[PDB]
């Protein structure tokens, strides 16, 4: 085509063709999901190896106290973005002696991804990132994008087979608010095990969990962690 | 013809710039927004395609405080409009630090049509794709209200309307007797226009996002109370039978 | 901005944008200039396309110094950039040398900005061919330069429109030992050689450079030399 | 114009077999006249380590902010908690890193190494360092160092053993050495703030002092 | 700026059960000469802080646009975030350590008040970006004057009420009026508490000449 | 349009860059290297490919140390990897001065990646690379968590591996690895299985001259093996 | 702070104090005064100490890098002359320092002395120091070329004894150490009491 | 054509910029036509007020535009270049101004116009 | 600036620009390099010289520093460059360490310069 | 120099003297130093003659390009706020104090005052300069609220002549100023014209 190859050239119908493949990068990163009760957010993440000899690919960052990051994409422009948010986090300590909020932190990262979606010759990073945050209105689930835009979600499903987990997550909408940090997280493990195909199962290798809230860090599980978590799990009804 | 299409920096045979109709698609693609200054403000609404239920109440915001006294109404991209808010909120602290008072709207339409149309000059930045509304009340000039397009023409209104159905509801705004009428009722007359343009077949059911700027804030932009919205949208709704 | 150069070799070796600003020049109008045994007269056509331009409003001859006039043929905007930088360049030299600028200096000076206007990235050659006169050393100069940025000393030359016509005239009607009179009405000939209806003190610009300096003839000099000639 | 201010104040550490204490006085001031009688010195940096500083009121607030914020860059770099040595060099780095600017502060940084063991580490202005069993910083440095000396490093001493320091042993003693410095240090008083970094983590306690 | 040409003399503040009080004069001396006597140095950041000074009055206008910069940037996101005293504390040490290290400071030395989540606030930040909170503080002449009498109350009575704080900064400054020759009898004071930031204007206090008599 | 007129940073329909793709193809053209970590230490084993007989085998350098502690394993292009092992180096060498103190080999795994993706033509300044490096690095060391090794590849993606094989026969190689493979394994047990894996994937024969051989373990630097004692160990195999 | 190096037939002897002032206070008494660049170098340190700490932890860093890119050991001559060269840039805003470098390299044992002034002079015989001049006057009459290595470890440690007893700026512990042909050893770090008891 | 002549302003064979003609072709776009006349003792400007929506506010829909006090301007073409001609025409008249200490003169300031359009 | 990359990835990884290179290499006189035990040989090809033409003027043979010498097979000029660029390093190395150059210090270096030849827009 | 505002209902009135001096040596004894700003904006300066002439000229040039592009009168306010940014950023090379005065129709007769420093204040009356500070008591005992434009004119040559006969720094003559409704009145008081004192001893 034409008008795919530079995110400044207009498409006849008003649409920008590189920043949506900007967002068939994010879909082709693996599951994770963002869901917030009345005092904890929680992202559950699905870990990926890329062979049995290698370890399974890190997906959650964690960034402060009070925010932590879940990735779906690419790792390399994650990393970038979540150090860029790291050090506006120090410098908001720094500063002004405080934890930075993350509504403005969200609308500082759209900011920063406007600008590659306007200027010649610039990609968009590709990933999607999905949001644990806190502050004194309450706990958050945010996403960002690639297209600069930034959505705040009850609870939200990224990645790779992630419809499935957002079925999960509306059906049972209501519940959430109401839901204890264990059922939150029960939750959110049954939805990312929604993602995942029917001949696969959770398993402590590939789940990754980062719980933010009241009197708790940003806490990141993982392998053995996540094994008292996936207790509890029933199994797959047929 | 080829390659006369593809930059904003170059014209058609016609004379025509494509990148700017483009970006003029892009607005016509979006949600209806509409905004009416009458004798004592400026009151704007703003249809907000619900189209995900998992998104919180308060997301996917279209109405902003440009300034304490400035209100502001996007259609389009939100990205871009995001941008072009906080260029003008800069440019509204920059004329506080240089001159130590209230900016006038048409001196920040004219701004903001300035930093607008400055990327539609060359090949190497693309025209933003989304049309805006600025509005604010002051004692001295009184209600003034203005549009600029992704061309960066700034044109003075009484009211206007853009997005999807910009000429249903503009057409509406036409059957108005409006320079007398009060701000209570310019919000339910929006209310009950924007349900009007809104189509329920083509595309999900909405939020009706609304603020105003005027002598009952004293000059103050800020969102409709939640009681006046509710009465607004049941006047809406009670039209609608 | 453009670092990329607009002129550029073909693969025949030459430089077309070049040959397309000589074109450009060969639609330009004409510009006679001959230089006598004391100075040197510059003759153009000054045709309106209409009769509402104020013609003494915008002129084609002017001084660069007291002692230095200059004409076109070509780009009329491009013209008047040369003339600004040949009248800063001017008074550079007498900033440094507080003596009159030599014409063949200002000449070698503009002609090296023209040079690099046709190898810059980003930038285009100048549609022009100047003709320029002057007085130094108790000498008249009058010298061409081109858009590939060479200039060439002349005693009599024409260009512009029928510039060929123009050339073969004054190689059949110049004479070393011209006065600056018969200079000025070989040059006027030399303009009706290629102008297209009534000659009017209007509708041509004429000045000359001799011992006293570079000046314009005013109009009632350029209707009583019409008068003489016709 | 000056840029520096001496607002006064005592510290002091001492390291253990398995602990270490660091103590400050709680007297801010200038001149002949008090700020406040209430600014403990002696400030959180990790788990097992604690920062004390005296000197200019204000370097010491801009060298907290910036070590804190250097705790927490590797924090996220290295995926792990300082070691002792590193926060030395760390502190000794960025002392130098300004020679011709330098922070108007005196030192001493109180914890555990990677053994467990007590370790206090003793700075200039200027970025020099050492490892020290004990260290006292500040104005009334020089008056309660041979106090340690000889009773905790046995110096001018004859045919004792060199018994090993016990906790009680190292608070009396920084007891009774701040309660001479309230005494004759004219920047001390008020109050006494002294925790205690053992392998459970780190203790606090304070005690009043003189008023005047 | 490295000479302060018009300063402003000596600010109160003291804590009270709900609150803080802050009180300061409007006189701006011209050096020695009492040049202007009606210029506000206590003004309102917010509902819950507000700030007076001592020293330069250019540099403090200065701090006066930028801190209602900052602060008409923090309302007008919308998200429902404040500025909190001790967040708008940290930002004045900030700015005044950045001014102190490049050898150009502002003159001015800073009493901030603050009441937010049931709790009162009371900073100090001087000229070199000194900063340590207090529940009683006074600069310049007042900082040798009216905090030994506030320290004097505080020792007995750690816990006051407003009409207590108020009788105590008033009787200050007509310690502060009867001995700094900077000072004039034309006060404002105003007071930060859960209902806001209020400022009183016109207030002098009385005067006792009777000790001219027994010579 | 032909391939050549799209970016270096224009996406694939998938997502990707097609520059690291060709460096992950790229990747496919180099020498086969392995690394194996044990409890006892991480061994390393690349082959030189000697092409000539009047090439220096000695000049054929495969296996770096990029400090007392740390070495490398190498696939692909060898001028780039030159400057990655010298930023790996450097930035030891930092971390030892400011800190005074080694830093983790995955510290440098991160701080050899982060360059990785760090090209572009557009706004680049002074300094700047206008294609990905075609390399890709196996980091075994020991630190305060044991014997370590990861791999590094041009995407910037690392990962820590038990037994990781790169380079023309790194997927043959790999299922080798998996079938020799145990978390019991000793130092010895991975150099000699390792040594196999390299003579069975090798066009030519196992000799001492054509092969590298590094180990690094717990209370020991790094080690070059020499020419003798790489012929006794192929003594046994 | 009085340290002293001298060449011989078995090597260099390096000898250095341990006391460091603040002013006229005492700061310490086991401050090492000798840095260990590598196990074939070592640097003394003399004067500002943050100045000598810093600067020789720098050459530590460089001389670690080229042994990195060169796979070859420094010798003493070019880590002198670099030194020389990260110090002439700071030349004249304050650096107060003056160092040996000591070691042993492919020309065999090898001793520089560097300052803050850019002096960068080649000698068999050195010491730096307030005290330099009393150690100065001892190791002139004790030095030979033809010493043995207990000799040699004795007139070094008598000469830093007298420095001590007759400079205030110097005392403390007196720190002893021998570069050969396989590197440097630390041979002894006696107490000076101990020495004034043992040569009374 | 030769190259991108129709895209950019380079030459033709013929030697002409198509991005001129195209500048020329984009005049008219607007749909209004300008006249101004010179009197004896006076100069008028006469150009098309075009309001078809009565919501437009007819005090901003104007083409009539104002440099200084004594010179005045009509504009023909889109309202953004426009706006933009006109701001710089006042920037240059007010930097003449500061300048030589003086109101420009109309031939001077539309020399350095067309000397920007240059 | 001209910031336009010469030498890009093909679809098979090769870089075309550098095989062109080699190319010109190859068209370029024979030069053979032998080590012998205190001695080292060099030996170029001499092209047919013409009648006129001095032979000084096209040695391709040339010190880099006092110790270290050269030859060379492909263009004049651009050898030209590679020995002036040797020639100034070896001349900063003395003056920042006051030792000679060694044979594989200058080597990396001129080849760590024709390798950022191949890493860079606009060359 | 000696240069003074008062403000009354319907605008504003300022006064100045014409001595110019460097060091001990009349420079100028017919100097203007009501500056005018815009046409109905004027500006009183003393101090550093190069310093206020350069501040007032880029004052000037600003305010008439802000005039243009917003094409409405300059407010004093937005004037004075000119001059306080103006003289706040510069602070430490200037010597200037600057007493502006105008009217505009959002809010009548406005006095704002620019000192040393760069503050800004509105006050009813303005006294600056060198012959300021010898009738501050006079000008804190002869002023009332209300005050008519001829009176204030009355007041404004009084207290000039005062601080002509005081001061040495100020000399020349007597120049004023009115600013109201109707525009810009300028007057020159010389010689008689001059209100004497009675200095009887």
């Amino acid at each position: 085509n034409q008008y795919d190859n530079d995110v400044t050239v207009w498409s006849p119908q008003g649409r920008i063709h590189q920043i949506e493949y900007a967002m068939e990068a994010v879909k082709q990163g693996s599951a994770t999901v963002g869901l917030k009760s009345k005092t904890h957010a929680v992202l559950v993440a699905l870990k990926r190896a890329q062979s049995e000899l290698a370890a399974h690919q890190k997906k959650i960052l964690h960034v402060d106290n009070h925010i932590g990051i879940s990735i779906a994409g690419l790792t390399a422009d994650a990393r970038l973005l979540c150090n860029f948010m790291r050090q506006e986090c120090l410098d908001s300590r720094f500063v002004f002696d405080r934890p930075l909020p993350v509504s403005r932190l969200v609308s500082l990262i759209g900011s920063k991804t406007q600008i590659p979606t306007q200027r010649y010759g610039r990609r968009p990073y590709g990933v999607g990132l999905l949001i644990a945050g806190y502050d004194d209105m309450g706990p958050h689930i945010f996403q960002t994008c690639p297209s600069a835009n930034y959505f705040d979600c009850r609870a939200m499903s990224i990645g790779a087979r992630s419809q499935s987990a957002r079925t999960y997550l509306e059906r049972h909408m209501s519940e959430f608010m109401e839901c204890n940090l264990n059922e939150l997280v029960k939750h959110g493990l049954r939805a990312l095990r929604e993602t995942l195909p029917a001949e696969q199962d959770l398993t402590t290798k590939n789940v990754s969990i980062g719980i933010v809230g009241k009197d708790l860090e940003f806490t990141i599980y993982d392998d053995d962690d996540v094994s008292p978590f996936l207790e509890g799990l029933e199994e797959r009804p047929q | 013809g080829t390659g006369y299409d593809l930059s904003a920096s170059t014209f058609s045979p016609d004379g025509r710039v494509f990148q700017v109709e483009y970006a003029m698609k892009a607005v016509e693609n979006s949600s209806t927004a509409i905004g009416i200054r009458c004798k004592d403000g400026v009151v704007f609404g703003v249809e907000k395609l619900v189209l995900s239920k998992l998104y919180e109440e308060g997301s996917n915001k279209r109405l902003f405080n440009v300034d304490r006294h400035v209100g502001m109404a996007v259609a389009g991209l939100l990205a871009d409009a995001r941008s072009l808010a906080d260029i003008a909120r800069e440019e509204a602290s920059n004329f506080r630090s240089n001159f130590g008072y209230n900016i006038p709207l048409k001196h920040l339409a004219d701004r903001v049509a300035m930093y607008v149309h400055a990327y539609t000059l060359y090949s190497a930045v693309r025209p933003f794709g989304c049309s805006f509304m600025l509005g604010s009340y002051s004692v001295n000039d009184g209600a003034q209200l203005y549009m600029i397009d992704p061309s960066g023409v700034s044109y003075g209104y009484w009211g206007c309307a853009i997005g999807k159905a910009r000429q249903a509801a503009k057409t509406e705004i036409e059957k108005l007797q409006m320079k007398e009428m009060t701000c209570r009722d310019i919000v339910k007359e929006v209310a009950k226009i924007i349900y009007i343009v809104h189509d329920e077949v083509k595309d999900k059911a909405f939020e009706l996002e609304l603020s105003w700027v005027g002598e009952l804030t004293n000059g103050r932009h800020e969102i409709v109370p939640k009681d006046i919205r509710e009465e607004a949208e049941k006047y809406a709704k009670e039209s609608l039978k | 901005g453009y670092s990329f150069s607009l002129t550029t070799f073909s693969p025949s070796g030459k430089l077309v944008q070049i040959e397309y600003a000589l074109a450009a020049v060969a639609g330009g109008a004409p510009s006679v200039g001959i230089k006598a045994a004391n100075g040197v007269v510059l003759a153009t056509e000054k045709k309106q396309k209409s009769i509402l331009y104020d013609e003494r409003s915008v002129h084609k001859v002017e001084p660069i110094t007291k002692h230095i006039g200059l004409v076109y043929s070509g780009m009329g905007p491009d013209y008047r950039v040369l003339v600004h930088r040949a009248r800063k360049l001017a008074q550079q030299y007498y900033l440094v040398y507080q003596e009159p600028i030599p014409t063949a200096q200002l000449v070698q000076r503009v002609a090296s900005v023209m040079q690099e206007y046709t190898q810059s990235g980003g930038v285009r050659p100048f549609g022009v061919s100047l003709l320029i006169c002057g007085w130094n050393e108790g000498r008249p100069y009058l010298f061409q330069s081109d858009p590939s940025g060479a200039y060439f000393a002349w005693k009599a030359t024409a260009m512009g429109k029928n510039y060929v016509n123009g050339k073969t005239f004054l190689e059949k009607r110049y004479n070393e030992d011209l006065e600056l009179e018969d200079a000025i009405h070989t040059a006027i000939l030399t303009l009706k050689e290629s102008f297209e209806g009534q000659m009017t003190e209007d509708n041509i610009e004429v000045g000359i450079c001799n011992e006293a300096g570079f000046r314009r003839l005013t109009p009632t000099e350029v209707k009583d030399y019409l008068a003489a000639i016709a | 114009f000056s840029p520096y201010v001496f607002n006064g104040g005592t510290i002091l550490a001492i390291a253990g077999e398995d602990f270490a204490i660091v103590a400050s006085d709680t007297r801010l001031s200038e001149g002949f006249s008090i700020h406040t009688r209430d600014s403990p010195k002696c400030y959180k940096l990790t788990d097992k380590t604690v920062i004390g500083c005296s000197g200019f009121h204000g370097d010491c607030l801009t060298l907290t902010k910036i070590i804190e914020a250097r705790l927490k860059m590797y924090k996220h770099s290295n995926n792990k908690a300082m070691t002792t040595g590193a926060i030395a060099a760390m502190l000794s780095t960025i002392l130098y890193s300004r020679r011709f600017f330098p922070y108007y502060v005196y030192n001493i940084i109180g914890g555990l190494d990677e053994e467990g063991k007590g370790a206090v580490y003793s700075f200039d202005p200027v970025g020099s360092y050492q490892r020290d069993s004990f260290k006292a910083g500040g104005s009334a440095s020089a008056m309660l160092q041979p106090l340690l000396d000889n009773q905790v490093g046995f110096k001018n001493m004859q045919n004792v053993e060199h018994v090993p320091l016990s906790l009680d042993r190292a608070m009396r003693l920084v007891k009774d050495v701040f309660i001479s410095a309230a005494e004759r240090d004219v920047y001390t008083g008020d109050a006494l703030r002294i925790c205690i970094v053992t392998k459970e983590g780190i203790r606090e306690e304070t005690v009043s002092l003189r008023k005047d | 700026t490295q000479n302060p040409m018009v300063t402003g003399t000596s600010v109160l503040g003291v804590k009270f059960e709900g609150g803080v009080v802050i009180a300061a004069d409007m006189l701006g001396s011209y050096g020695s000469l009492a040049r202007f006597r009606n210029i506000s140095r206590i003004m309102r950041v917010n509902n819950s802080t507000m700030l007076g000074a001592s020293g330069d009055y250019a540099d403090f206008q200065y701090l006066k646009q930028v801190l209602g910069q900052m602060v008409i940037d923090e309302e007008l996101l919308g998200d429902g975030h404040s500025y909190s005293p001790r967040a708008i504390h940290s930002w004045l040490t900030r700015a005044m350590y950045s001014r102190r290290s490049k050898m150009n400071p502002l003159w001015n030395t800073m009493v901030i008040g603050g009441y937010a989540d049931g709790e009162s606030f009371l900073g100090y930040v001087d000229m070199l970006g000194v900063a340590y909170e207090a529940p009683s503080l006074a600069t310049g002449y007042g900082a040798y004057l009216a905090q030994p009498l506030l320290r004097e109350v505080l020792e007995k009575q750690p816990v006051l009420s407003q009409t207590e704080a108020r009788d105590l900064v008033e009787r200050c400054m007509r310690v502060l009026y009867y001995r700094d020759a900077r000072s004039y009898n034309r006060f404002q004071i105003a007071t930060v508490t859960e209902k806001g930031v209020e400022i009183e204007g016109p207030l002098s206090t009385e005067t006792n000449w009777d000790i001219a008599h027994m010579i | 349009r032909s391939e050549y007129d799209r970016g270096v940073n224009t996406f694939s329909p998938e997502g990707r860059l097609f520059q690291v793709e060709y460096a992950i193809e790229a990747i496919k053209l180099g020498s086969t290297a392995i690394g194996i970590q044990t409890s006892e230490g991480v061994c390393l084993a690349v082959e030189k490919r000697i092409t000539s007989p009047l090439m220096e085998p000695s000049s054929i350098e495969k296996i770096v140390e990029i400090d007392a502690h740390i070495g490398c394993a190498m696939s692909g292009l060898i001028a780039d990897a030159k400057t990655l092992i010298d930023k790996a180096r450097v930035e030891t060498q930092n971390h030892w001065f400011t800190y005074n103190e080694t830093m983790t080999v995955e510290s440098v795994t991160q701080a050899v990646s982060n360059l990785a993706l760090q090209f572009g033509e557009e706004d680049a300044d002074p300094g700047a690379m206008s294609r990905p490096f075609g390399v890709a690095l196996l980091f075994g060391g020991v630190d305060e968590k044991g014997p370590q090794l990861f791999h590094m590849d041009p995407s910037g993606t690392f990962v820590q591996c038990d037994a990781r094989a790169i380079g023309s026969a790194s997927e043959g190689a790999q299922s080798s690895l998996q079938e020799v493979y145990h978390k019991s394994m000793t130092l010895k047990e991975a150099i000699k299985s390792s040594l196999i894996i390299l003579k069975q994937v090798m066009e030519e024969k196992l000799n001492a001259t054509n092969i590298e051989l590094a180990t690094v373990q717990p209370g020991q630097n790094f080690h070059m093996f020499t020419k003798e004692e790489l012929e006794e160990v192929i003594k046994d195999i | 702070t009085t340290t002293l190096a001298f060449k011989f037939r078995h090597g260099v002897i390096v000898a250095a104090d341990s006391r460091a002032t603040a002013g006229a206070y005492i700061a310490s008494q086991t401050v090492k005064k000798v840095i260990e660049i590598n196990p074939y170098l070592l640097g003394t340190m003399a004067g500002g100490a943050a100045d000598c700490s810093f600067w020789e932890r720098l050459l530590a860093r460089q001389c670690r890098i080229y042994e990195l890119r060169n796979k070859e050991r420094i010798s003493v001559a070019a880590a002198s002359k670099l030194l020389a060269n990260m110090v002439y840039q700071y030349k004249g805003m304050g650096l107060s320092m003056g160092t040996m470098i000591c070691g042993w390299d492919k020309r065999g044992p090898g001793l520089y002395y560097v300052d803050s002034e850019g002096n960068r002079i080649s000698g068999a015989t050195f010491s730096v120091g307030s005290g330099s001049v009393y150690a100065y006057g001892v190791m002139d009459r004790g030095y030979s070329y033809d010493l043995e290595v207990e000799q040699a470890y004795d007139l070094a440690r008598r000469a830093i004894y007298q420095a001590t007893y007759r400079d205030a700026y110097s005392g403390g512990a007196v720190n002893l150490y021998h570069v050969r042909e396989d590197g440097w050893i630390r041979v002894s770090s006696d107490n000076v009491a101990d020495l004034h008891e043992k040569y009374s | 054509s030769a190259g991108f002549d129709r895209h950019i302003t380079i030459f033709s064979p013929e030697g002409r910029l198509y991005q001129v003609e195209y500048a020329f072709k984009a005049i008219n776009q607007g749909g209004l036509t300008s006249v101004a006349v010179r009197g004896k003792d006076c100069a008028v400007i006469v150009t098309q007020k075009k309001v078809p929506d009565k919501l437009l506010d007819s005090s901003t829909v104007t083409h009539l535009f104002k440099i200084t006090e004594n010179i005045g301007c009509v504009m023909t073409g889109m309202t953004a270049d426009s706006r933009s001609q006109v701001q710089r025409a006042r920037y240059e008249a007010a930097n003449w101004k500061y300048k030589y200490g003086y109101e420009i003169p109309v031939d001077m300031l539309c020399k350095r116009i067309a000397d920007i359009s240059q | 600036s001209y910031d336009r990359a010469i030498t890009v990835f093909s679809p098979d990884g090769h870089l075309f620009q550098v095989e062109y290179a080699q190319e010109a290499v190859k068209k370029g006189s024979t030069a053979v390099g032998v080590r012998g035990r205190d001695i080292v040989v060099l030996g170029v090809e001499k092209k047919s010289v013409a009648k006129l033409q001095d032979e000084r003027t096209v040695r391709k043979i040339c010190a880099l520093d006092d110790n270290v010498c050269m030859a060379f097979a492909g263009l004049t000029a651009d050898a030209r460059i590679v020995i002036n660029r040797a020639r100034v390093e070896c001349q900063s190395h003395r003056l920042t360490v006051e030792d000679p150059v060694t044979v594989e210090y200058i080597t990396r270096y001129i080849a760590s310069l024709k390798q950022r030849y191949t890493q860079s827009n606009g060359r | 120099t000696t240069i003074m505002a008062v403000q009354f209902d319907g605008g504003v009135v300022l006064g100045a003297d014409s001595r110019t001096t460097t060091g001990s040596y009349i420079a100028n004894r017919v100097t203007d130093k009501l500056t005018p700003i815009h046409d109905r904006i004027f500006c009183c300066r003393s101090g550093s003659a190069a310093d206020t002439q350069a501040v007032a000229d880029a004052v000037t040039y600003q305010l008439g390009f802000h005039s243009i592009e917003l094409n409405e009168p300059p407010l004093v306010h937005t004037a004075a706020s000119l001059f306080k940014e103006m003289c706040y950023r510069y602070r430490e090379d200037l010597m200037a104090g600057i007493i502006i005065a105008g009217w505009d129709p959002q809010e009548g007769g406005q006095v704002y005052s620019v000192p040393m420093g760069g503050m800004m204040v509105r006050q009813s009356f303005a006294i600056g300069g060198s012959g300021s500070s010898y009738i501050y008591g006079y000008v804190d005992a002869t002023y009332r609220e209300g005050m008519t434009k001829e009176e204030c004119l009355q007041f404004t040559a009084n207290a000039l002549a005062l601080a002509m006969e005081r001061d040495g720094s100020s000399g020349g003559v007597i120049r004023l100023a009115a600013i109201a409704e109707s525009g810009v009145e300028r007057q020159v008081l010389l010689g008689d014209q001059i209100p004497k004192f009675a200095v009887a001893t």
